[PDB]
């Protein structure tokens, strides 16, 4: 009713230790969401064209052309690691566990309170106003993860959070022929428009049922049950140079020290083994046959163009290129007492050794005369196309059937948790933004809107926008995310790497004297793992 | 019909700053960055920086970093330079705009505003 | 920073001759070069961009060529309205740097 609570606040993380080394992790997240009335109750089709920056020769990468439908609805996203875990629970997980499954997810909206502003300013209660809630359970509306724009709910249980205004990409065409500083022509910079065969205008009113929650109502999305693969919290270190049986050392060191090395007491052209170079007798560590290949090379900072413009080719694993950079604001980890619009940024350097070092590759003629001359080698220091800053490693692809690579690690707290699978015939082997991927169906999105509060002078035949009473809502959101983890076992004599607090990172976990908080990024895949 | 109109002479003392202005007419102001150049009678022309009025994005050179700050004003189509310390920086300042091509050539220049620092 | 040096500061010239101003760059700029003309006491006027292309409205007597570190800007037939201060700008990388200038004269 009007004076009865419809739910409870719960932000506890429960660890239930089943037998056989399996743990259930129930993460409860509760927030107070503050929502304003839409700027306009109409759907807009807006085109963004930053001609000012891309008309300059050399600024192709600064392209921001697109078309989007702007919607009067807002999205409530909780697809980020920081909504569910604090540094302590994250330490416990990444120090005690080895894998991680995604079991269940559920949401609720309760304790809705709608208010009206009257202009000093007076704030009255609208006991009869309503808040529209829509849940796209069938996954009809386009998927839109907020973690890529850093627009999820906040990371603090004691800080009120806002939802993000919903919008989606409308089709368009764009051609941007690249150039450089010193081009003699004006190649082409044209926004064509929309192909009528690809138009797609979605509305929440025509696709999903909308519930109207008043002050004493509550919404409860049932529990969604995932079915995915386990994310591993262990990293691998073995490259192709560390796979299999090492070579037998005929001369072992006698005086234990720092510069006393061992010696394989056999000439390189008199060794035994298998090679894939069928025209040479040398058996070394760079030439011996390994089972497969760990990682691959890919053209880095490469831009492929398509009907909607140029885009960067994504890299699976990096070692610079491949490492994701996260930028975020005061709601998502930045010091809440800083001033300015400069976001906090960090590059996540993963622990896994599955990248490449292009300054150390080379190609040589099949003759293999080992002391190699100039005309029989291609180094990462020779010009390709006459360009001093482009070598062959920039246009090199070594992805083949013998390539083995790992999935991306969780990024606390700004990384995404789950992702939807592409609705194509041939699916990608992994995503670079989320460790988990909903293959068949994924949790539905939760849109919120505040119902139109009309005045007494309303004319639908008036070209001007409707006059509404200034209304805003504050409700409470609750979420339950259930994981399954395995507890790790020690197989080595030596300890392993663990996450801990120390004198350097001490004040990143406690607030300042003025209430300033921050959530620094933590590594996830700490312990090593045997590959072969 | 692109026209850039700068303010006229100024004579500040050797302690303060002066704000030079440049009014643009004849084009979408937010479609082109505004560049500021300097001409001393002995050291030649020199580029101070540029300001993109949409998004208000600046870039200077290392010489005029703490010496000049650029600012834009839409709804009036004006560009401003601040000239912080102005010790003996007496020269003619120009407000320039790219052109139609795409290279950072300067097709349209202002008439120039002279700044003399004395006592 | 790229320093751009024009060979001479004053170049003798008689009306009707062919004059060739030279410009050198500290490092290799591919084409990346613009040529300006300034009458003493006015604003510069853009003559050439990309070291070969002629801006709209420039008379066909001004041409330019070159690449890398050497560039040349030539007038095939001088007029009295062409004796000015010619500047050499590079638009290869920031900061944009100009040359010192070469004033064209009339022979004494």
């Amino acid at each position: 009713g009007v004076g009865i609570s419809t739910g409870t606040f719960n932000n506890q993380t429960e660890f239930k230790f089943l037998e056989n080394g399996w743990v259930e992790i129930t993460a409860n997240s509760s927030r107070l969401v503050h929502l304003n009335m839409p700027e306009s109750e109409n759907y807009r089709r807006v085109v963004v064209n930053n001609m000012d920056k891309t008309a300059v020769n050399g600024n192709m990468a600064l392209d921001d052309i697109h078309a989007q439908i702007v919607t009067p609805w807002s999205l409530v996203d909780a697809n980020a690691w920081g909504v569910w875990f604090n540094p302590g629970d994250w330490q416990l997980i990444v120090n005690t566990m080895s894998e991680l499954h995604l079991v269940s997810f559920e949401q609720e909206i309760f304790n809705v309170v709608l208010k009206t502003v009257s202009e000093t300013k007076v704030y009255n209660n609208d006991l009869t106003a309503s808040l529209m809630v829509a849940l796209d359970s069938n996954n009809t509306m386009p998927f839109t993860p907020a973690a890529m724009r850093s627009e999820t709910l906040g990371f603090y249980p004691w800080k009120p959070t806002i939802p993000t205004p919903w919008r989606y990409y409308f089709q368009w065409d764009r051609t941007l022929i690249p150039s450089h500083t010193g081009t003699s022509g004006t190649p082409t910079n044209i926004y064509h428009g929309t192909d009528p065969d690809d138009v797609q205008f979605y509305t929440i009113e025509n696709s999903v049922p909308v519930h109207l929650l008043r002050t004493g109502d509550e919404f409860a999305t049932g529990t969604f049950f995932f079915d995915c693969k386990p994310c591993r919290l262990t990293h691998t270190w073995q490259t192709n140079r560390a796979l299999g049986l090492p070579p037998f050392l005929n001369s072992l060191p006698q005086s234990e020290g720092a510069t006393n090395f061992g010696d394989i007491g056999v000439q390189q052209d008199k060794r035994r083994g298998v090679t894939q170079m069928g025209n040479t007798n040398y058996i070394t560590e760079a030439t011996i046959m390994r089972p497969a290949e760990v990682g691959y090379s890919a053209p880095y900072y490469s831009f492929e163009a398509s009907t909607q413009g140029p885009f960067k080719t994504p890299i699976a694993a990096g070692r610079a290129d491949g490492n994701p950079r996260y930028a975020f604001g005061r709601q998502h980890g930045q010091k809440t007492t800083t001033t300015g619009e400069t976001p906090e940024r960090f590059t996540y350097i993963a622990h896994q050794d599955t990248g490449r070092y292009p300054e150390g590759d080379w190609i040589q003629n099949i003759n293999f005369n080992l002391p190699v001359t100039n005309d029989n080698v291609l180094l990462p220091t020779d010009p390709i196309g006459g360009k001093t800053g482009i070598n062959y490693t920039n246009i090199f692809n070594t992805y083949g059937p013998l390539t083995a690579l790992n999935n991306v690690p969780p990024v606390y707290p700004n990384g995404q948790i789950w992702d939807k699978e592409f609705d194509t015939d041939l699916k990608p082997r992994l995503h670079v933004n989320a460790p988990f991927v909903c293959q068949n169906n994924c949790p539905g999105q939760l849109f919120v809107k505040v119902a139109p509060n009309l005045t007494n002078e309303y004319d639908p035949d008036a070209s001007a926008n409707m006059s509404r009473i200034v209304t805003y809502s504050d409700f409470w959101w609750k979420g339950k995310l259930v994981f399954k983890a395995k507890l790790r076992a020690s197989h080595t004599w030596n300890p392993i790497q663990q996450m801990s607090i120390n004198v350097d990172n001490q004040f990143n976990y406690v607030p300042s004297n003025i209430g300033g908080m921050k959530i620094v990024y933590e590594k996830s895949q700490l312990a090593p793992r045997k590959l072969y | 019909a692109v026209h850039l109109q700068g303010t006229e002479l100024v004579k500040p003392g050797a302690s303060a700053g002066v704000k030079l202005s440049c009014k643009a007419s004849g084009y979408t102001f937010t479609n082109y960055d505004m560049n500021w150049v300097r001409q001393r009678p002995e050291q030649g022309l020199e580029w101070i920086g540029w300001i993109f009025p949409g998004d208000g994005s600046t870039r200077y050179n290392e010489k005029f970093k703490g010496k000049a700050t650029l600012t834009t004003d839409k709804s009036s189509s004006t560009a401003y330079q601040l000239n912080r310390l102005t010790s003996e920086d007496s020269a003619v300042y120009f407000c320039a705009r790219r052109g139609s091509h795409g290279s950072y050539s300067f097709a349209y220049w202002g008439q120039g505003t002279l700044v003399t620092v004395s006592g | 920073d790229i320093v751009m040096t024009q060979s001479h500061k004053f170049m003798s010239t008689s009306v009707g001759d062919r004059v060739s101003i030279t410009c050198k760059a500290s490092q290799d700029v591919n084409t990346a070069l613009a040529w300006y003309q300034q009458i003493p006491g006015q604003s510069p006027k853009l003559l050439i961009y990309s070291a070969s292309n002629r801006y709209t409205g420039v008379p066909d007597r001004f041409t330019a060529s070159g690449s890398g570190t050497d560039f040349t800007f030539t007038i095939s037939s001088v007029q009295a309205e062409d004796l000015a201060l010619y500047y050499c700008q590079q638009h290869y990388t920031t900061p944009w740097t100009f040359g010192g200038g070469t004033k064209l004269e009339i022979k004494r």
